[PDB]
């Protein structure tokens, strides 16, 4: 019910259309203004702000949120940055997108509890439903 | 801090004038609490309006206190109207030396008509009194009927005139007429003031004098060099000296009305007057103008006016609209008098302008304590007097957008 | 052109109704060319001011004429405005059926009530004429006293008022509260409307009922249930239907200060409601309030409201008093009227509210045709009239920036 | 006394403030805001346009002006492109700062009354004044 998302791409704007439509509260927060705007309607809080600055994932109140995913994509810095921010806040379950074979390790490493690589995980899937078709 | 010292230090002011004048030696007849306390505080934050003649009440030592809190006051807000502009008492001796240098000349000119008719003893103190007055734009005068004895003396109306038309552009505008001395090089400031107060006069001495050239009552039995001296001097009076020369409660009711819209606009910025000053009704009425022709910026004396300075000055004019408003609304219920009187009294005591049809002495206790708050809100600036006692915290976080009509 | 339609639009339907009222058949007795012009216009430009009394001046025909208007007036600039918004006959057939559908039907709900007392030909004329007068914010009333003998009945008060709150609200707000039901997914304007509303009805409501509570001549000699219908009718109705059921000229003068605020902010946007809106009112207010907290932004409802939306909301608020200012001086001039009603006749007229105190039937020939210019153009809009004869040149030039001190 | 000078650099900055302090009416133009608010107190006239826009140069009035000088660098089609149009409002006289010798070779051909190299031209009377010297 409590879910915040970081990051309004391509895979993090579809994690909040589909929460949204399962009915779940879902806070987005991402730094261009274009990416807010479109998905203002699709968020039940959308915020225009930094995930990498301290002082304004306080403001948002990200340490109620249990689940915060961080979706950010062709910035691995903010990525690294953003979840490393995260734990000083004691989030109990940060879920992270990665970019590629090292940027996985570096996230498994400085403590990022699930680590999701949608260009490698669906073709695990797809497959999988190969054998299964 | 920095604006509360402001609405701290005049509060100072106006508790110990008020008490100052409660000795028995400054007033021969019995005051008030409330009217000394409104006494103080329009002579402090100075605005003019008198519940009690100044002649017929205080002394020649009372009338030296009433002194005292217009140099104090028109000064003090000067001083600090002119730091509060640089930074958005070196330069205080400055400004005291040159407002007591044109103050004391004037006085001597007033003496050469005044003490001749008053004495050496009267002549003197009455002259020096209205030097102090006018240049501060009090309005205060010791005699029973404010300047209207002297509506045809070129020598009152020219030299009064001259010190509240000096004292009521900015400082800014003074330093940068006689530092520059030739128009082209001049301020966008300062030729917004210098062009602005040719036409509003203007327009003000031709409304005032077509209006009332018919009233038997102000403007209709006098001669034809009068008539244009006291048409010439009931347009600059509204701001925001306040000075007499005819009856305001014997004029046409459109005269009223176009002198609250006088005393609305005020004067100069960093100066003695008080009101939304010119430059934010100029900058107001050709930003709508530009807007309305499409045109994608304000562009005036061939500049441009950015908007942190469009949304300033359209935010002090509706803040100062809904403080006029509440003081209205809130002299209706308290006092049982004619609305027309009503609306130029808080006009008059928002702008710090004094001028009044008959309703100053005759207001209750409590409409009294109104028009004290209403004086003192309006000579410390709506946007300045609520920093003093706003909680402040700079917003980090930005927002999506969203659509509202405003058609 | 876009915009001068609409203008041009009025002017015609005016004349033509003005010269509809001109023929032996539609008023029992002689009216002048003035009045049936100002008739015209109020019914056209739906404010529902009337120098005569609808029912004792003009016959079935003629009050056929004036409902005509009212519903070509008042959906008019409805489907107008809608487009203006959506821009900025396929859509006015499925505004005209929604207002017809709603107006039946409360006219049936009237007529449970009307026709038992003025009979099957008389109270369904009624009914209909004022379910269409109340939908489209009219006023007008048959009777000769204007809903003043129902001021305690509650199918006359909930229905009527029912329908200027509908009418009132802007149609997008009517259709974003039908196609979402949820207050979370509504617009930031629909949720604007929606607490705006009951936000500002219940303080005029409280200021109503306390002001007039112990007056003799209104509110005063009457029940504990029927002073909260008249208090609730009084407080929802400056904005903009102008229906009455008390005596506005008996009033206390703080109740018609406080009224003069009420009906100058009107109700919804896109609606039959004239005067800047009430969405420009909050947003005003809200930017002037983050201004002085320091709030980078306005930020409501976990919304953002840009700069032109702020400016659009500044000028339109300070055109729209200008308007105002200059009725009130014209009218001082012509009319020799007590202010407070010259004053509370102009913000009525700017905001077609029809509302009125002893001073619409003494108007003089001159008066009337500037209550018609102010009723026009307040209908029309001071932003919306201003482009229809405004030359357009879109500037391609910026200028260096320019210091002007606003304080 | 009627002289518009075009791009407020270090050279077309310098002339602006020569001609002012000898009593000449100047017109300022730039794209650049902060340049303009710069020598706005420099110059009789300071305008924000685009030089390279026909229908700016006319609003201007620099068919008026008999000396134009296109002081335009870093963007040698800007430049080149400006006294191009001038030409087209029938400019008596047009004074156009070159960037190198191909750029020297182009003003020439298209009709620039004088053009200045600003690096050459002050080596030949730097020379110059040695040999006197
Ligand atoms: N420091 C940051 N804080 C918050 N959001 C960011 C930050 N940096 C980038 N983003 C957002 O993350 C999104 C990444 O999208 P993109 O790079 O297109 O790949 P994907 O759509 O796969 O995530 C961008 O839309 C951007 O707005
Ligand atoms: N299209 C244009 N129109 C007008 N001015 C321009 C245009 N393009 C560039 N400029 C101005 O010309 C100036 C060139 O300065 P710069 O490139 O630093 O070299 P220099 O100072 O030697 O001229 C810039 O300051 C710029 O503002
Ligand atoms: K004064
Ligand atoms: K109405």
């Amino acid at each position: 019910k409590q879910f915040a998302v970081i990051g309004l791409g391509r895979f993090g704007g579809s994690i909040c259309k589909e929460l949204h439509r399962m009915g779940h509260e879902v806070l987005a927060v991402d730094i261009n203004e274009e990416k807010v705007n479109a998905y203002a309607s699709y968020a039940t809080h959308a915020v225009i702000a930094n995930a990498t600055e301290e002082n304004e994932l306080l403001s948002l109140g990200i340490r109620n949120f249990e689940y915060v995913i961080v979706a950010i994509g062709a910035n691995i810095q903010a990525s690294t940055l953003t979840t490393l921010l995260l734990k000083e806040l004691d989030i109990p379950n940060i879920w992270v997108k990665a970019q590629n074979y090292y940027h996985h390790k570096v996230l498994e490493k400085i403590g990022a509890d699930r680590i999701i690589h949608p260009e490698k995980d669906m073709g695990v899937k797809i497959a999988q439903s190969l054998s299964d078709e | 801090t920095p604006p509360q010292v402001l609405a701290i230090g005049f509060f100072l002011t106006i508790i110990i004038g008020a008490v100052l004048l409660m000795l028995p030696i400054s007033t021969t007849k019995p005051l008030s609490w409330i009217d000394a306390l409104f006494t103080a505080a329009s002579a402090t934050t100075v605005t003019g309006l008198a519940v009690v003649d100044t002649g017929t009440q205080f002394t020649v030592f009372g009338q030296t206190v009433i002194m005292g809190l217009i140099q104090i006051g028109g000064l003090g807000f000067m001083t600090f109207a002119v730091l509060i502009v640089m930074i958005l008492i070196g330069l205080v001796k400055v400004l005291f030396l040159f407002s007591i240098s044109i103050e004391l000349i004037a006085a001597l000119i007033l003496s050469i008509r005044l003490v001749p008719q008053y004495g050496w003893s009267s002549g003197l103190f009455a002259s020096l009194f209205h030097a102090i007055s006018a240049f501060n734009n009090a309005g205060f005068s010791l005699w029973p009927d404010n300047l209207m004895s002297y509506v045809g003396d070129p020598t009152v109306n020219l030299v009064i005139t001259f010190l509240f038309i000096t004292g009521g552009i900015g400082f800014t505008v003074l330093f940068d007429v006689m530092k520059n001395r030739r128009f082209k090089t001049f301020s966008l400031h300062t030729k917004l003031m210098l062009t602005g107060t040719l036409m509003l006069n203007a327009i003000a001495m031709l409304t005032v004098f077509i209006l009332e050239y018919s009233n038997p009552g102000t403007l209709g039995h006098l001669h034809i060099v009068d008539k244009l001296w006291a048409s010439y001097f009931q347009a600059v009076t509204p701001r925001t000296a306040g000075f007499n020369s005819l009856d305001f409660g014997s004029m046409r009711e459109g005269t009223i009305v176009f002198t609250l819209l006088l005393m609305f606009i005020g004067a100069g910025s960093a100066s003695t007057a008080s009101g939304i000053k010119l430059t934010t009704f100029i900058v107001i009425l050709t930003s709508v103008i530009a807007y309305l022709r499409g045109k994608k910026e304000t562009v005036i004396f061939r500049r441009s006016i950015k908007y942190p300075i469009i949304i300033k000055a359209l935010a002090v004019s509706v803040t100062s609209l809904f403080i006029v408003f509440l003081g209205i609304f809130a002299l209706t219920i308290t006092e049982q008098a004619p609305f027309l009187q009503i609306v130029f009294e808080t006009f008059s005591a928002f702008g710090t302008v004094g001028l009044t049809m008959g309703l100053t002495p005759e207001l209750t206790t409590a409409g009294k304590c109104i028009i004290i708050v209403i004086m003192f809100i309006g000579r410390i600036g709506p946007l300045t007097f609520v920093f003093s006692f706003a909680k402040t915290e700079q917003s980090n976080i930005r927002y999506p957008d969203g659509e509202v009509f405003t058609g």
